[PDB]
């Protein structure tokens, strides 16, 4: 499992762009609260990484194969503040619910 | 100011030049005695100074 | 385990109730049923300015000699008038209980009013009235007292227009003096640490005799209001905030669903939003009071409008039993101190005529539901024309077809 | 029944009061006033006190208010420049609840970033609202023209300082001052056995002293703020003696003697021998007043004045004229005793109220770690004597003055003049 | 939620009316004359 999920991720295609996994995550309520919780140079990374992606994606090129990002370093950054949005959220929801 | 200031001379001469980092852009709230203040602010509470 | 507010009268009529408790500071207090409702435009700020007057010497105690009393046993000395209540209140310590009441006396009669004090003060309430412009809320419930009962005694305001401060006669005075002063419509109130019956005797001694009879039998009455749905919107925009004041008609004192009415406020963006229930009798106003900057008093009414229909039409168990939570902890009681303990029995020897306990209070509190709270504010907001008076920079705030209409959702 | 009293011996002080009201009240006070900070830290102490509703560990935001709001209870925070106390009230049945959003936001804060972050306009509002009027900003003026290092700290952030309060400062704060033998846990309305069992539960994680304060040194000096109020707000002290020391009492004597302020309504004139020696020499309106502010190493004892700018010298100096009187002795008995029975009026009304007296029974639980009953406190307010009184007199007469002055000062006289 | 269904309660009615308002107004225009053959005094 361990090596079909690098396969996978070598499959998916944003590590040739020198993306993250959490730069990918579609920006709804709940991750742009996230994102607006992060430390300013969290922040400043991810956003020159979609920069670069993006400027990337115009020229139709990727990234060299020693700039790409390993499955193995690539961090999970987002997922933490993530979750607490997330249970702040539904625990509002709850809150109403009952 | 000459010789009395010299170098401190600009401290002591405004000189609007008039004809002929840059300043960067430089509140209204809603609405006697004598004792030691004491602040006070509540969780829905509105604050207060007692003075 | 509340103790009980025991009441008893007087021949005079004037009701000299009490309370007890461990505490040991009372507040001895004489409230009196007249306001601006029973003035009649010519004597318009004659409460005020007797209320100026009254501490400023008295017959006994000439010139500042009251003040010096008061001073001696540290006691602290207030007054105040509303449109139907007056109110002389001493807070001071138990054993100096007797010469508080004997002051209380020469406040109430054989007051007396310097022709030389009348002018001083004269020059204080013209003075602060040309100030007082400058509190808006005041103004903004000023306003909304105009418009909303216009033709009626409960449009005029406690300070009185300007003329009739100027123009007041010792006799003038003294008419409202001996006209509503009358002891049937006096409450000696006394809150913490009293004895009933030392309090009791007291009050003959001093308090007896007070006037009861009017003259020529010009026994005062009064008169029913209307609420007349108007708005006042004084347009003045170089004020930084704009003070908006929406209400409707309210119940009154005896009326119960009040208790009702309270949980709806304790049920409810621009800045201040407080809601109110000023309820005057045999009518009174529903409402709220928000201030805001020029650009958002439009939305604010319209959360304002929402809030309020939503209680007209979805109100839910949980927001009334955060209400009713919120209500039972505006109880007033010994820990709220002697002052507001002191005070509220006045209130309710002159409005309801007795003493209602907080059992009592806490009775009505929880017998009142979802469905009982939307049944009495459909009664009381859905499809009601308001009242509206606004101060400041208000051309956004909306015209009177915006704001009635806004109170029925064509979706009810 | 009567207070009861426990000593931890993590050295937390519990006090409990059953007198089986309705509303009961329970309040937490902590020795972490704004003289703990130094020149690094300031206006942490506020942005502290702003911040009693954030995600506490145990509790998130949305319940430390919903839960609040849900049972109609009632938290607060009140600060002075030495003490904290945060204090919730409630019906009987939900203080349970009370107790776990209290001791949690007491004892186990996260300090969020973000949170915080939101946090710093609501300073900057909270500032702007709390300086609306002029006698807060000749307070704190006239604190900060009067001490070196302690004392002198605002209790409100300066407008530098906004922006740049980071959590680490608000955790190392917390952690340096909210201790166990820094903090007294006073309920009115309670059991007292509850009050010892909830605090185990939490109070039980700091047991150290705190990082005790700098002892606040006296400098003197002179401010003047020219704001345009037409009333120049003028505060003149002097050093005085601190809680603690029998001075004190004299200190409350003669500020009662010399006018404590008002007792009537828009009648209250020739309440003071300030207020007479004004008001024999000057016909504008003016308020003057004693002002006396003792904090447990250091006091402040004055006079406080509000005049038309013109007159503002004069009465400033007719009221430092009436001091300097009952400097040379000129008083009566009389005048004594009545300032007496008001300082114990004062002091009875004071604690006749709940909120009151639960600071009360707070602030002396601190202090002294013993409570000392209404009682005992008039027999020792009557242990003042003539002389006493006289003898603060000359203190203030003597001592290096302190001066906070706003307003047209164009007529408002100097320290050296004055 | 169990709140969510109050709030439908208050509105059942009010639903109840506006479909029943849909309903005759449908039936009105339409000039369906099955109902409207079914009504006192408009049939015809
Ligand atoms: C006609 C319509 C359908 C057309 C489908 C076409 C799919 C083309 C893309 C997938 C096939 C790629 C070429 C097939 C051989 C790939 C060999 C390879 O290197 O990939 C490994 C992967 C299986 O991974 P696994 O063995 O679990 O572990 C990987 C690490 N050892 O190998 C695979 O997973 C290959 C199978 C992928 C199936 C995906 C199905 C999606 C639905």
């Amino acid at each position: 499992l361990d090596g079909f999920r690098k396969w996978y991720y070598n499959a998916a295609g944003f590590n040739k762009l020198g993306l993250m996994r959490d730069d990918t995550l579609h920006e709804t309520e709940d991750v742009k609260e996230a994102i607006r919780r992060l430390p300013e140079d969290l922040y400043n990374d991810r956003m020159f990484r979609i920069k670069r992606a993006l400027d990337l994606t115009m020229r139709h090129q990727i990234l060299p194969k020693d700039q790409w990002t390993k499955y193995e370093e690539d961090k999970f950054y987002l997922e933490p503040y993530l979750k607490e949005v997330i249970r702040e959220r539904k625990e509002r929801e709850e809150w109403a619910k009952k | 100011v000459a010789a009395r200031s010299g170098p401190f001379a600009p401290v002591l001469s405004a000189t609007s030049r008039g004809v002929a980092g840059a300043v960067p852009a430089a509140p209204v709230l809603d609405v006697a005695a004598a004792r030691p203040l004491v602040a006070t602010v509540g969780l829905n509470v509105p604050a207060s100074v007692r003075f | 385990s509340v103790p009980e507010t025991q009441v008893s009268i007087l021949d005079n009529g004037l009701r000299v109730a009490s309370e007890q408790s461990s505490h040991a500071t009372c507040t001895v207090g004489v409230w009196i049923d007249a306001g601006s409702r029973y003035e009649t435009e010519k004597n318009n700020g004659a409460g005020y300015f007797l209320e100026h007057l009254a501490f400023k010497g008295t017959k006994n105690r000439p010139g500042n000699a009251l003040e010096k009393e008061v001073e001696s046993i540290g006691a602290h000395l207030n007054a105040y008038s509303t449109r139907e209540h007056t109110a002389y209140l001493i807070k001071a310590l138990s054993k100096d209980l007797p010469k508080v009441v004997e002051l209380l006396a020469d406040i109430v009669q054989n007051s007396s009013l310097e022709d030389s004090q009348i002018e001083k003060e004269r020059d204080v309430i013209l003075r602060e009235m040309q100030e007082n412009d400058a509190s808006m809320q005041n103004v903004v419930f000023d306003y909304l007292h105009a418009t909303a009962f216009q033709g009626t005694p409960l449009a005029q305001a406690v300070e009185g227009p300007s003329e009739n401060v100027r123009r007041l006669s010792r006799t003038d005075l003294t008419d409202y003096l001996n006209r509503h002063y009358k002891a049937p419509r006096m409450v000696l109130a006394a809150a913490g640490g009293v004895e009933h019956q030392q309090l009791l005797d007291l009050a003959q001694k001093h308090l007896s005799s007070v006037s009861r009879v009017y003259e020529e039998d010009a026994v005062p009455g009064l008169t029913p209001c209307r609420f007349t749905g108007s708005e006042i919107r004084h347009r003045d925009d170089a004020l930084p905030l704009a003070h908006v004041a929406i209400a409707v008609e309210g119940p009154g004192w005896a009326n119960p669903d009040n208790v009702t009415l309270q949980v709806a406020n304790a049920i409810i963006l621009c800045q201040s939003f407080q809601t109110f229930n000023i309820s005057y009798s045999d009518t009174g106003l529903l409402g709220a009071h928000f201030v805001c900057d020029a650009m958002s008093i439009d939305d604010m009414v319209f959360f304002l409008q929402g809030q309020w229909m939503r209680l007209c039409t979805s109100a839910t168990e949980s927001e009334v039993t955060r209400g009713k939570n919120i209500l039972r902890n505006a109880l007033v009681s010994h820990l709220d101190g002697t002052t507001p303990v002191c005070e509220d029995i006045g209130r309710s020897l002159l409005t309801y005529g007795r003493r209602i306990p907080l059992a009592e209070w806490e009775s009505r509190i929880q017998e009142v539901d979802a469905q009982m709270l939307r049944d009495i504010c459909s009664k009381y907001f859905y499809d009601q024309c308001p009242a509206v008076a606004g101060y400041g920079p208000i051309e956004q705030l909306p015209d009177y077809n915006r704001i009635r209409s806004g109170m029925f959702w064509l979706r009810f | 029944q009567d207070l009861e009293f426990t000593k931890l011996p993590n050295g937390l002080v519990i006090a409990s009061l059953e007198n089986y009201a309705p509303l009961s009240r329970i309040g937490l006070f902590v020795k972490a006033g704004s003289r703990y900070e130094d020149s690094n830290n300031l206006g942490t102490s506020h942005l502290l006190r702003l911040a009693s509703s954030l995600t506490t560990k145990g509790a998130s935001s949305f319940k430390i208010t919903r839960g609040i709001e849900a049972v109609g209870g009632k938290l607060s925070v009140t600060a002075t420049r030495e003490n904290m106390a945060y204090t919730v009230e409630g019906i009987r049945s939900d203080i349970e609840i009370l107790m776990e959003f209290l001791l949690n936001v007491t004892t186990a804060p996260e300090f969020r970033r973000w949170e915080v972050a939101a946090l710093r306009s609501q300073l900057k509002i909270d500032k702007a609202v709390a300086f609306q009027n002029s006698q807060t900003r000749i307070i704190e003026n006239l604190h900060d023209v009067a001490y070196k290092n302690a004392l002198a700290n605002p209790l409100y952030c300066p407008d530098y300082r906004m922006g740049k309060i980071t959590s680490e400062e608000l955790h190392y704060f917390v952690q340096n001052h909210f201790t166990s033998a820094r903090m007294a846990l006073v309920g009115l309305g309670v059991s007292h056995s509850v009050l010892k069992q909830v605090a185990e539960q939490f109070l039980n994680m700091r047991g150290g002293l705190g990082l005790a304060g700098a002892k606040a040194k006296y400098r003197g000096g002179e401010i003047r703020e020219q704001n345009g109020d037409n009333l120049v707000h003028a505060a003149i002290v002097a050093e005085s003696a601190a809680i603690g020391n029998a001075e004190a009492n004299a200190f409350s004597v003669l500020q009662h003697l010399l006018g404590a302020g008002p007792h009537i309504k828009r009648g209250n004139n020739t309440t003071s021998l300030l207020s007479q020696s004004v008001a024999k020499g000057s016909h504008q309106p003016f308020d003057v007043s004693a002002f006396n502010a003792s904090y447990s190493d250091s006091g402040l004892f004055g006079i406080y004045t509000i005049s038309q700018a013109a007159a503002a010298g004069e009465v400033i100096n007719a009221a430092y004229n009436q001091v300097k009187a009952v400097a040379q002795g000129n008083l009566s008995s009389a005048d004594v005793q009545a300032a007496k029975n008001k300082l114990k009026a004062g002091y009875l009304m004071s604690v006749e109220t709940s909120e009151g007296f639960l600071s009360e029974i707070g602030s002396q639980a601190l202090a002294a770690g013993s409570y000392m009953p209404p009682s005992t406190v008039l027999q020792q307010i009557d242990s003042v004597a003539d002389a006493d009184v006289v003898k603060a007199a000359k203190k203030f007469v003597s001592g290096k003055k302190s001066m906070a002055a706003s307003g047209n000062l164009g007529h408002t006289p100097f320290l050296d003049e004055l | 939620g169990p709140r969510y269904r109050e709030l439908a309660r208050n509105w059942i009615p009010t639903a109840g009316m506006w479909g029943t308002v849909g309903a005759v107004g449908l039936v009105w225009a339409t000039d369906w004359r099955l109902i409207l053959d079914w009504v006192p005094y408009i049939n015809g």
